[PDB]
């Protein structure tokens, strides 16, 4: 293991057969710079203060490429070792302390994903949420597995409940993860104070005119 | 002794304004309840419009192509 | 569960304390299986599983090639880092401290991952028992931490969660602390009534 | 006449010689689902579940430039038969029903437009409008005709009016199509309540005395 | 008013059932005039109007082109129609009713335009009279609908609108129904008069 | 008696009171009409940032090229 | 007599009833309030999302290209 | 000097040895039409109604070269007259009147720049802002200096000041221009009207009594 | 303070009434040092320091180039302008006046720089004293100006301030004017004391 005070990955490549499929990030402690969209040719920043730099798509196409290259030299030689799909960790948490009415982001953490190919999506009451969804790219680890991360921009509702839905090759069946979210006490502390400012009110009422009385 | 006659119609009249002073305050409640709901609303676009979505592959549109008149 | 092979490639830089010590490793990774590595600190390819020598041989052999990847140490590496230092190492995100019922310190939406975060009982480090969340990475950006510590009510008594971050001049503390109806209930009625007594006696002596 | 569950149209091609100018959408069902910009060579996608896609605005050009040496080959064969203007026909409806505050969007429907060529305008109490207003493609229909939609988004107001200003060679003069969007009441029912309910209190005050009193 | 000359050209793919039966027309018109067409079910160019043989036997003895034409019954009509499945046959939207004063029912802003409306009478389907405004593209994707009915008032009577959509599960209704003032006015003031005639009855019955 | 004289001034110090909750209860009717403008004015801005408008024809801008210096 | 006991509740009940009104109007101007600063936040906003910024000087990021296995 | 109706300069060329860094812009009416971002090559407009039009940005390109080419033969035959630096003239204003929590735009207005090298900078406290701050290209004068406006959204604080850093060559010391934007007396009158409404409504009350004495 | 040249090119087209007169000059500046330069009114180079001849005669003596710089006032600034008359010299802001206490009359936000701005004090223009703030050009398309004048207070006494643009068919005017609570606390408790006394004459009358 290395240990130093900052880590970046400049040359996270990612192909698999089974799409076949891949992907180009570049990370820098632990956080996704940008990602180059294979199939538009473009360069997405995920980050804004990173937009000023420039990045060219065709440079991530031609590293892509040779690992396409170098997996048929290797599974001739692997004798077609097939990957061994994994058991995911789907943990759900709230971006922000729940308060309800105010928006919050959901956010759904599917950890030790191999091979990179899994669904997340967000059940609401059964029913599929398709309306502020978005995800993150697959991101690298020391073990070379991958974590996920998936959003909700949701406005919290005391009567409504969430659940994320992580399908992989590893599980039996699809996992779901779970997420859910004083009138009577208020009520007679005001009547409480109510009447007794009112009678503090005519006491001092009273008061006046028996303070005037002997004079 | 009218004295008394007289504070009995001021006691109807000022109970008669605290009712007009209660249905206007319900009155008011119903406006801020509405508009909070469309100011948290407006909160939710903002929060989207700083968030893209994954793209997915990419595949292309099909069209057909007229002919030439000789 | 249909068959996948997956291969992915990994150039990754250390940068330990400023610019002064720099490592870079390339790492070929066939199925969580890497066979094939540069150091560095080593300046040779190397193999670490049965997959490497028909690889690891046949790149160091290629001299115009080595001498490429071997200068990518200040070509990728210290070219990056300066862009880095302008943009991301100059991010800096003020956290927000909420305390809710144990008792639970969140510390939310805060960048870099650097963080101290104490409990105070009445300007006592309540260090007894105190549970701390992993930092948790939200993704974009941003970092979480939750501490939590066993309470024993008390009259008056307040807790204070005290944190300190390197985006912060000065540190950020929080406290936390029908009861005010049933009192003013109490003082008004007896008031209510100590006023209504002086009127008879006042009756009284004039009488 | 073909009777069928949907209908889609992947070569709506326009060309005329007034301009030159031409036009490239592809429909679906009716509506439009992109329309390629000729003098700017883009194309702009008219449904947001459709910007995943890709076509390319060369592939229309090439279209349309087949369409204009296909027409003067028909000119000369149709010994210069000009087209036959026809008399538009403008509906101008709300796309919601109308409450004062509330924002809105108003649709001004052309229909039988022949040729392609219109001016369709918004004018608020004899003055132009600029400010969100927007216009749909040429649409095509069975007979060979072509209808457009015109949105003006407004924000609804009693003492506001506005007209749809429709020019066509087949109108003598210029269209305009209209559109134009209880205190006493309330405030004798406020206080026929108020002093119905004030009563009401006085009588219980009174009738608590009047029934403590033979005690 | 300038003279104008129009060609347009149109490929129309016709979806009956699923990709079970496919049409594929395309349609050369020159000001309002179709002349030449292709036919999927003749799979052989056509002469609508007297400006068609020129064109038509021309275009059909080219055999290369001809059959390039022919193929785009699977590689236009069924290579779009997959794409359509995922986002335009999956589009639908829930539709939105209003009912406002004859009685009409808005139904607004819904995809696509498949919907039933019913009008209501106590349970009761009023089918005396309705007048239902046809169908309305609003351009944007979505449709409207209108549907009146003419009232004849009742006390405790109401009206409710009854629709159903292919994007709902469930169908939706919405129903519609200084009177509570005046009724107010009524029993508080008789009751106002209640309390106090028993003032005087208590006040006689004690003396 | 000066009981009566008692009640005299509560009645007052009530009716004043009453006019303090009319005039606050006034003056918030004012926010709230100014803030449902600016809720209304920025669902505007929101529903005009989803539409488009369509582009007119293209003209392009002329400019001028200095010489070389020999 | 009896009518002035029965004054006397009337009068109290009618200021326990104006306390209510008092603390439900301090209530609601907390929300408005609350309220303003989120509709002059979001105003903030719009103003902003039409206003770009200077762009700095181009400077492209540096990447690493794997090798082929012969 | 020239005198007319409206003044255009389509030709607003500008390099210089220190970067070596450029600009291009189309000023009219002394206002920016457009700019040309010479690292990106991609042409900002700055005006919406000017959007329609098209400019290519590799046309900027082409002049500056000519420029750059240019200052080398006039180096030499100047013999090296290095730019004398002027003193910039810093104003800062509100664009419109300062009402306490309305949206308002800072600008910080510095002229007389030569050469076009200049760091403008708010501060807020002592502390930098990079939210909200937004400048102008710089825009031509007659005497061949030039101006740069830079803006900063702002919502107006009674208890919050802002500075406007201006750095220049010509300046020994960074320059700062600075900028900084009834109850009791109304809750006095407040009373005074309560106590006479208060006193009016009592005496209509005990006059009707009086009125309906006599009769 | 490093050294630094610079090298700046301008090509200004100037426009008197309508397309009726157009002056086209082409600028070559160095540092602030303008010494080659093209007049329409001369259609040739001409020097304007000692840094001009060896260009002047130079780029004169290119005919090719010279005839092409010349056409330059028709495919420039003729080109160019008809396009500024759809969108530029056809925008128009209304401006917005406010009036704050001397007493300014701001006037914002406004395009294009024509304007008049004048002060009446009672249907009279207050010539007296008036300073006037230059116009301000915010960049954005924008403009300000600023009116100021003394007042002498009065019982009564409006200001209105009046402003004319070429954005605008009708001119705007915007007018000026515990005081209130004192006024009706007098009246009111005058009568307060006005009722409370018939009381006692109506009573001393019956008794
Ligand atoms: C599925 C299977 O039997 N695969 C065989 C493997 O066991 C063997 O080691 C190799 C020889 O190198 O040939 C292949
Ligand atoms: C305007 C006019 O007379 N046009 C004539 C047409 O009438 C005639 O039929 C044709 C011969 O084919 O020649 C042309
Ligand atoms: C710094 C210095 O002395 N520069 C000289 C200048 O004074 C002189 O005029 C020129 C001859 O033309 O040669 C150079």
């Amino acid at each position: 293991d290395i240990v130093a005070d900052h880590v970046a990955s400049y040359g996270v490549n990612l192909y698999q057969s089974y799409g076949p499929s891949g992907q180009y990030t570049h990370e820098f402690d632990g956080d996704e710079q940008f990602y180059v969209d294979l199939g538009r040719k473009e360069t997405v920043w995920c980050l804004p203060v990173l937009r000023q730099f420039r990045f060219d798509p065709q440079f991530a196409l031609t590293n892509i490429a040779v690992l396409k290259h170098n997996l048929n030299s290797l599974i001739k030689r692997s004798n077609s070792t097939a990957a061994t799909n994994e058991v995911p960790e789907v943990t759900v948490f709230s971006k922000s302390p729940v308060t309800l009415g105010q928006p919050n982001i959901l956010i759904c953490l599917v950890d030790n994903i191999f091979p990179p190919v899994v669904n997340i999506t967000w059940l609401s009451n059964g029913h599929s949420v398709t309306e502020g969804v978005s995800e993150t790219s697959f991101l690298s680890k020391s073990d070379h597995s991958f974590f996920k991360i998936s959003y909700l921009t949701l406005l919290p509702s005391a009567e409504e409940s969430y659940d994320c839905k992580v399908e992989h090759w590893g599980l039996d069946k699809p996992l779901l993860k779970h997420w859910e979210p004083m009138s009577e006490l208020t009520e007679t502390v005001v009547c409480a104070l109510g009447l007794s400012v009112g009678l503090v009110g005519i006491v001092v009422g009273t008061v006046f005119i028996i303070r005037g009385l002997r004079s | 002794g009218a004295l008394y006659t007289g504070f009995s119609i001021l006691v109807t009249l000022l109970l008669a304004g605290q009712a007009t002073t209660a249905y206007f305050l319900y009155q008011q409640q119903g406006r801020l309840d509405k508009l909070t709901v469309t100011s948290q609303n407006l909160q939710l676009e903002n929060l989207r419009m700083k968030l893209p979505k994954p793209p997915k592959p990419v595949s292309k549109m099909r069209m057909a192509t007229p002919l030439l008149m000789q | 569960s249909p068959e996948d092979f997956v291969y992915q490639f990994k150039a990754m830089c250390y940068f330990t304390n400023g610019t002064e010590r720099v490592r870079y490793v390339t790492r070929y990774i066939y199925n969580r299986e890497e066979y094939a590595r540069f150091d560095s600190d080593v300046e040779v390819y190397r193999a670490v599983t049965p997959l490497g020598p028909p690889d690891a041989e046949y790149w160091n052999s290629q001299k115009e090639v080595l001498e490429r990847t071997r200068a990518e140490l200040d070509t990728v590496c210290r070219h990056n880092y300066q862009l880095e230092l302008r943009t991301t190492l100059q991010r800096r995100v003020e956290p927000t401290v909420t305390i809710s019922p144990l008792l639970v310190c969140s510390v939310t939406d805060f960048y870099p991952a650097q963080i101290k975060v104490r409990w105070f009982r009445n300007d006592q480090e309540e260090t007894t028992g105190v549970v701390s969340t992993p930092l948790i990475r939200n993704g974009d950006w941003t970092f979480q931490i939750l501490v939590m510590l066993e309470m024993t009510p008390q009259h008056g008594d307040v807790y204070t969660c005290h944190v300190e971050h390197p985006s912060l001049q000065n540190p950020i503390t929080v406290e936390w602390r029908q009861s005010k109806m049933l009192s003013g209930i109490g003082g008004f009625v007896l008031g209510l009534i100590f006023l209504g007594l002086g009127l008879i006696i006042h009756h009284r002596s004039q009488k």
